[PDB]
DNA sequence: CACAGTGATGCAAATCAAGTGTGAAGCCAGACAAAAACC
DNA sequence: CACAGTGATACAGCCCTTAACAAAAACCCG
């Protein structure tokens, strides 16, 4: 490398100097081209495609949400997922799978905060920041000695981010939903989804040693789902999407996990009362969301269906 | 060769699968028989095999270590586990190893087992009942598994650990001044130990004593916890100093070369010993008096000869079965056929493959 | 690919003057690493990397044996291999992995029954024959109902 | 949500830190992950 | 009418080795010559 | 002294640029 400068420490100034002049200064495209070309006059047309492939990111290489899907939907651990690519990275010699520094930073596109929305009125009791993600589902309860004593861990998801991104991500499926149905794909029209929620604690998740409070070994899981989005068009109603297969695992999106006991009702109410609020907020107002170079426009129906018959009785407030 | 991580879970292979109770005897006999049969055969040739372009001669040593307790009392024909006769190494009385507690020496063979399994059956003495199973120390069935006796380390562990839990719960309560107790007051006595090893050692509470719970309770820390609740200094003072000497015995059965890493621990292994007996024997005779466990008296009277003899304990323990085990319901789930007639050959093929080397100097070839 | 010789007809020729009068003639070489010194000051060694494999040999293929590691050292199931692979080879053009028979042909190098042997004395009551792998563990037990019932299964290999 | 338990009881042992502090965040970004449909259509590359 | 695995088996479909001698196509040469999107 | 993870974080190490001196091998011929 230091002695191709010294031979080329001529000629890199004559395409420096002709960079600058004829494009205007691209140092790295202006010798790809001239080399697509020297093998077009060398007679190799499956080479050059062959690089153009390499410096689209096609031919190897695997742009790394495609890797991120690999190391998601096989259940592959980030460990086993680094001894993968260590070992094919160390036999083949080229980089087949992205190191798994890429796989975080292309990670956070799709994880809840990352894209502009506007409410429209603004929700009641709900702040406008737009970058908020995991969150302690405790929403600030008072761990002090002198009062109640809880004693669960909560993570969550706030409401309106979560379905900003469960309707960011099946953006393409929404467009190629309206032109199967002879629609536009610049239209904005207030789309009425139906989002289906669904309730259900488990048993004998272990807890575990070290520090922390006096955890239950029960967890209680709060998800939703995106059964049907339907668009108004001329008079009468057409859908967009459907979901195809509505009892996946595949579909089931989380939103809440404590651990709780959902034979406790005051943990309970306690965790969940903050997004009750947001739910009942958002079921009065519309969403702008800017979904392929067009702000459309959204508004929601939420369905509790998937609840036991011994939690209804203990929700809903009737007997046992 | 020598294996680096003897008891991991890469290097056990698996041999014989078989869906049947452990101690229903007559089908467990059915299955092993063959193996033994191949076994005992195979102790007495020399396997010619080509490696490489070349012929080599292969003879072989087989040791069996990895059996707990429990297994070697049923398969090596020795009575149960609460009888009179504890140790599966020598020939003493559950009341002489309270009295004595370090002189012995390693007896039992699977030989001697043999023989003593012909005098019981034949009876050739003509004496009763009592005074035969005096005359054949406890043997009363037909020993069908040859082993070598030893200790298993993982057990050993399991159960000095539970045998302390045992003893701080008993502390903290003064049973040797109050040598009646209710059943309730037991009761709250494990309860104020189980919150404050919670408060203290961020240990949750467990019924069943696993071995990272007894790693992270044989320490100092854990005494200081304790000797906050009891009440005396004498005792204090009692814990403290027998908590040292287990820490100063625990790592020569359980280090895998004591002869080089762990020399001067090794060593003083007999004073130890003594002093550790004596201590029982003394300032905790309320719960060491005409009884003892029988992990004491393997910890306290045979380390040394097993030392001695086969070069390391713990190298040879279970531990690497057990991480099969925790292997075994992993590949049931993921990697096998949902079938009842195909699971195990599945199951037999795969935990086969993952502790193949070949395919394990693959995944480290980028430390070339 | 034409319209694009009226802007690059002029470096084009003190490109090939330059490499004449000091390399000896060579071209696409000296074309080739310019644009590798043009990638590594651009801090790019990837595609630096995979034109050096467009170059030289190429790595695509892995051995089944590799294939067979991975999968088996990384708890991989064969369903899960099976449509890694097939995304991998529906998305990047060439196969990279291998197929599952491939791994099934390669892996009986490593199963036992594969290799000869003799014990110098031969043993008593076993075979000679040496390509018996998992065998049934009961060894013909009396399975009739006219015996003592049996209702375990296992699964065996001959020790030797 | 069943089939989520399900997937629930894989993530806390599989790809999820060992603790109790940060491990709900864990398991939560990966069963948030899992149900993504743009992640999972790049595993249908036959059209 | 839950739904995505769980791996071996077996049948079909796709590819390919090979002859040698063809066609099809990209592209070198420098120069001559119309479309077209801005002032 | 069981051991192979489980993921995020932090930091370090190696590799470009500038431009001028330097240790050193490869032939030429007095
Ligand atoms: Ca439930
Ligand atoms: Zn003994």
């Amino acid at each position: 490398r230091r002695a191709q400068k010294h031979r080329l420490r001529e000629l890199k100034i004559q395409v420096k100097e002709f960079a600058d002049k004829e494009e205007g200064g691209d140092v790295k495209a202006v010798c790809l081209t001239l080399f697509l070309l020297a093998l077009r006059a060398r007679n190799e047309h499956r080479q050059a495609d062959e690089l153009e492939a390499i410096m689209q990111g096609r031919g190897s290489g695997l742009q790394p949400a495609v890797c991120l899907a690999i190391r998601v939907n096989t259940f592959l651990s980030c460990s086993q997922y680094h001894k993968m690519y260590r070992t094919v990275k160390a036999i083949t010699g080229r980089q087949i799978f992205q190191p798994l520094h890429a796989l975080r930073n292309a990670e956070k596109v799709l994880l809840p905060g990352y894209h502009p929305f506007e409410w429209q009125p603004p929700l009641k009791n709900v702040s406008s920041r737009t970058d908020v993600g995991i969150i302690d589902g405790l929403s600030g309860l008072a761990s002090s000695v002198d009062e109640y004593p809880v004693d669960t861990i909560a993570k969550r998801f706030r409401y309106d981010s979560a379905l900003v991104s469960a309707l960011m991500d099946m953006e393409e499926d929404i467009l190629e939903g309206m032109r199967s149905q002879d629609l536009d794909d610049y239209l904005n029209g207030p789309f009425t989804v139906v989002v289906k929620e669904s309730c259900d604690g488990m048993g004998d998740v272990s807890e575990k040693h070290g520090s922390g409070p006096a955890v239950p070994e029960k967890a209680v899981r709060f998800s939703f789902t995106v059964m049907r989005i339907t668009i108004e068009h001329g008079s009468q109603n057409v859908k967009v999407f459907e979901e195809p297969k509505p009892n996946s695992e595949l579909c089931c999106k989380p939103l809440c996990l404590m651990l709780a006991d959902e034979s406790d009702h005051e943990t309970l109410t306690a965790i969940l009362s903050p997004l009750i609020a947001e739910r009942e907020a958002m079921k009065s107002s519309e969403l702008t969301l800017e979904m392929g170079g067009i702000p459309r426009t959204f508004k929601f129906i939420f369905r509790g269906t998937g609840y036991d018959e011994k939690l209804v009785r203990e929700v809903e407030g009737l007997e046992a | 060769f020598e294996e680096p991580k003897p008891n991991s879970e890469l290097c056990c292979k698996p041999l014989c699968l078989m869906l049947a109770d452990e101690s229903d005897h007559e089908t467990l006999t059915a299955i092993l028989s063959p193996l033994i049969a191949e076994r005992e055969a195979m102790k007495s040739s020399e396997l010619t095999l080509e490696m490489g372009g070349i012929p080599r001669t292969f003879k072989f040593i087989f040791r069996g270590t990895g059996y707990d307790e429990k297994l070697v009392r049923e398969v090596e024909g020795l009575e149960a586990s609460g009888s009179v006769y504890i140790c599966t190494l020598c020939d003493t009385t559950r009341l002489e190893a309270s009295q004595n507690l370090v002189f012995h020496s390693i007896t039992r063979s699977h030989a001697e087992n043999l023989q003593r399994y012909e005098v019981w059956r034949s009876n050739p003495y003509h004496e009763s009942v009592e005074e035969l199973r005096d005359r054949v120390k406890g043997v009363s069935a037909k020993p069908f598994i040859e082993t070598v006796p030893s200790i298993d380390a993982l057990h050993c562990d399991i159960g000095n650990a539970a045998e302390f839990y045992k003893i701080f719960q008993l502390e903290i309560g003064e049973v040797y001044k109050h040598p009646n107790a209710s059943k309730e007051e037991r009761k709250r006595w494990q309860a104020t130990l189980d919150k404050h090893l919670r408060k203290r050692m961020n240990l949750k509470p467990i019924m069943r004593m696993n071995g990272n719970f007894a790693r992270k309770l044989m320490t100092q820390e854990t005494v200081d916890a304790v000797c906050e609740l009891i009440p005396s200094e004498e005792r204090h003072e009692a814990l403290r100093e027998l908590m040292d000497l287990y820490l100063k015995m625990k790592p020569v059965w359980r280090s895998s070369c004591p002869a080089k890493e762990c020399p001067e621990s090794l060593c003083q292994y007999s004073f130890n010993s003594q002093r550790f007996a004596e201590l029982l024997s003394t300032k905790f005779k309320y719960r060491y008096e005409g009884k003892i466990t029988n992990y004491f008296h393997k910890t306290l009277a045979h380390v040394p000869e097993i030392i001695e003899r086969d070069g390391s304990i713990g190298a040879w323990a279970s531990e690497g079965n057990q991480s099969g085990n925790k292997l075994f319901r992993r590949f049931r789930k993921m990697n096998a056929r949902q079938s009842k007639c195909y699971e195990m050959e599945d199951v037999l093929k795969h935990h086969w493959l993952y502790t193949s080397k070949y395919l394990q100097k693959f995944m480290n070839a980028h430390n070339a």
